[PDB]
């Protein structure tokens, strides 16, 4: 399962 | 100890570590630019928001591989002590990002978009706390994360059109949290069927870049509701 | 700083630390293991390198990328001043680690395989520091670099089959300083030709497994001469 | 030009 990957802006 | 840096020095220096990939840098500029007290954009919140989910994604990815191995040692006490070594700096990045939503972000954001950002974040970092928690204050901790995003989902609700990216996000990791969090795999499969069709229903309004926005994360919810089903 | 965990603890928690992909602390341990004071085995001096190299190896991308920018910028003072904070970081790792080689690794081995190892990171390490050198030391540093791969060379050659894998890495190491730091391209590209030619003819002599590890070296020396040539 | 990556025990 896949949260936000949230690590590139 | 970013206090006699300037504010714009700090966010320009946060924007240079993400391209050299130096996260850890950049969460400490971020850090640095929030305690200057004044409310951050919405480009600066991002800055902070990918700053430390790279730091603590790190570590949870350094975590579970720890946590995998102490497991199958149980099927000396090294195992054990380095991943409580990586489990207490973990802990100590979670609550200095809780703590600077804490004092003062939240309190200070009072437009829908900040104080919804905010508050996936809180639910987010309290997530990434459960997930590394036993027992004691697991409940306490599961029970934090479900009323930061409960909070945020009421207000991306009434103020937020189904497409924003944000209302989308916070929709997508609060099914993970009920999934992989609170042991309600039905509340997750609902939460994100319900989240992908109302955003498809909204399409037709936007333009072809709120599109390739929107859609991007719309193709996670269907990722994970073809991974659950 | 690891004065109080047992040198075998030390070398354990290394090991975990890299499956964890957590190089920063992988060599904090190994240096805690060197500060021991007991000579390192092959398994753990490859340990001590594989930290290091990890971590000055982040370190060098970082301070690239950010040197390009820096001399984008002059085709505020945030670029150099960030830049210069990495570089300096990469120097005391640099420092650090030809501080354990000069107390006390070198002086004490004296298998071959252990002190061409030795030298080798000597040279690395230097060549890492004349990367970022200017001038002023620039040449008294690149000498430095020089002095220690020669002397390792003249060993290997002495001690070692020309298929051994710590010569040929050696040899490719002592051929990039060729290249790209003394200004040496001819010299470069002897090396790797030589080296290359001699480990071929040695070939025969090995095991299927060792066959393996010389060719892998030996296919890094012709990827560099494809590029050179 | 690549030096031993070196970085996999
Ligand atoms: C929780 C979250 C993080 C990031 C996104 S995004 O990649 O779609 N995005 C960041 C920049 C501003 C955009 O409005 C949203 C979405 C949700
Ligand atoms: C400088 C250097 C580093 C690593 C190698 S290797 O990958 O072939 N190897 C490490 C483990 C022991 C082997 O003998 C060599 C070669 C050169
Ligand atoms: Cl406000
Ligand atoms: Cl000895
Ligand atoms: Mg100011
Ligand atoms: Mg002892």
């Amino acid at each position: 399962a896949g949260s936000i990957p949230g690590r590139r802006s | 100890a970013m206090g006699s840096m300037e504010r714009a020095s700090l966010i320009q220096k946060a924007k240079l570590a993400e391209q050299a990939e130096r996260y850890e840098d950049m969460a400490a500029f971020m850090k640095g630019a929030v305690e200057k007290g004044e409310e951050l954009s919405c480009e600066e919140r991002n800055l902070l928001s990918v700053a430390y989910k790279n730091v603590v994604g790190g570590q949870r990815a350094a975590w579970r591989v720890l946590s995998s191995i102490e497991q199958k040692s149980n099927e000396g006490p090294e195992v054990r002590e380095y991943r409580e070594k990586v489990e207490t700096e973990l802990q100590g990045v979670c609550d200095t990002v809780l703590g600077l939503l804490d004092s003062h972000l939240i309190k200070e954001a009072g437009d829908a978009e900040s104080r919804v950002f905010y508050l996936k974040m809180k639910g987010d970092y309290y997530r990434y706390l459960a997930e590394v928690a036993t027992g004691d204050d697991k409940k306490r901790i599961i029970d934090s994360a479900r009323s930061a995003y409960q909070e945020a989902m009421d207000i991306s609700k009434k103020e937020m059109p189904p497409t924003n990216p944000i209302r989308l996000g916070l929709a997508l990791n609060f099914s993970v949290f009920h999934y992989e969090i609170a042991n309600s795999p039905e509340e997750a499969i609902s939460l994100a069927k319900t989240t992908f069709d109302e955003a498809m229903a909204d399409l037709h309004t936007l333009s072809e870049d709120s599109y390739k926005d929107s859609t991007l994360i719309m193709q996670l919810l269907r990722d994970n509701l073809t991974l659950w089903t």
